[PDB]
């Protein structure tokens, strides 16, 4: 988004300008159900354009670059990668398991973190994998609310959980035997 | 000396109904472990207090 926002005359450089560009991403960008469609339009009027104001009271204007900057997710040679996207990446996950893990692995993938509150992000990933999965199967995403945080919320469950209170590296363990027990003790 | 044999043979069958019991609780236990299990698949995400600060500050 840096680059793509220089295109567009506006160029963020420095510390304060990294951090808005974040913060442009956070509030304007989407991914998009059909890529392709949406840049058709994005790329040919303003009615998809949104205004995003900087902290001097100067604004940026945004069109296609909006998703254009997500879709390195599907797209991640607009960064360099050699990659197919993070669809590719699911579907792998997937196909590289045992016919009988399969049914329940297509069944259910999740979205956890950021980026999974893009528009267009879990739907456009259900429809991406089941395009490269077989028929009659279904496919599933698994999507709550709960985004960018759940993960933390995980640590709170296992954290708590009596069924991992046998699983802490103690203070007499550790002490013992230095930093390199992490290995051994954690998975 | 039949009653003799009688705690002998008698003596058996207590122990008897003893390992009996004792296999019926074994099963409790190794039943309600399973069972243990089942039921914290569905009661274990709320042994948690939550939403405390949250707010007061």
């Amino acid at each position: 988004l840096m680059k793509i926002l220089t295109e567009r005359g506006y160029s963020f450089v420095t510390t304060a300008e990294r951090e808005i560009v974040r913060d442009i991403k956070e509030k304007l960008c989407y991914v998009a159900l059909d890529f392709e469609n949406e840049m058709a339009t994005a790329a040919s009027s303003s009615s998809l354009e949104k205004s995003y104001e900087l902290p001097d009271g100067q604004v940026i204007t945004i069109g296609n670059e909006r998703f254009r900057c997500p879709e390195t997710l599907f797209q991640p040679s607009f960064i360099g990668m050699e990659s197919a996207g993070i669809h590719e990446t699911t579907y792998n996950s997937i196909m590289k398991c045992d016919i009988d893990i399969r049914k329940d692995l297509y069944a259910n993938n999740v979205m956890s973190g950021g980026t999974t509150m893009y528009p267009g992000i879990a739907d456009r990933m259900q429809k991406e994998i089941t395009a490269l999965a077989p028929s009659t199967m279904k496919i599933k995403i698994i999507a709550p609310p709960e985004r960018k945080y759940s993960v933390w919320i995980g640590g709170s469950i296992l954290a708590s959980l009596s069924t991992f209170q046998q699983m802490w590296i103690t203070k007499q363990e550790y002490d013992e035997a230095g930093p390199s027990i992490v290995h051994r003790k954690c998975f | 000396r039949q009653l003799h044999a009688r705690v002998d043979k008698v003596d058996e069958e207590r122990y008897d109904i003893e390992a009996k019991v004792t296999k019926n609780i074994t099963e409790i236990a190794d039943l309600t472990q399973k069972i243990f299990d089942l039921r914290g698949k569905f009661k274990r995400p709320t042994l948690r207090r939550v939403r405390i600060s949250a707010d007061a500050m």
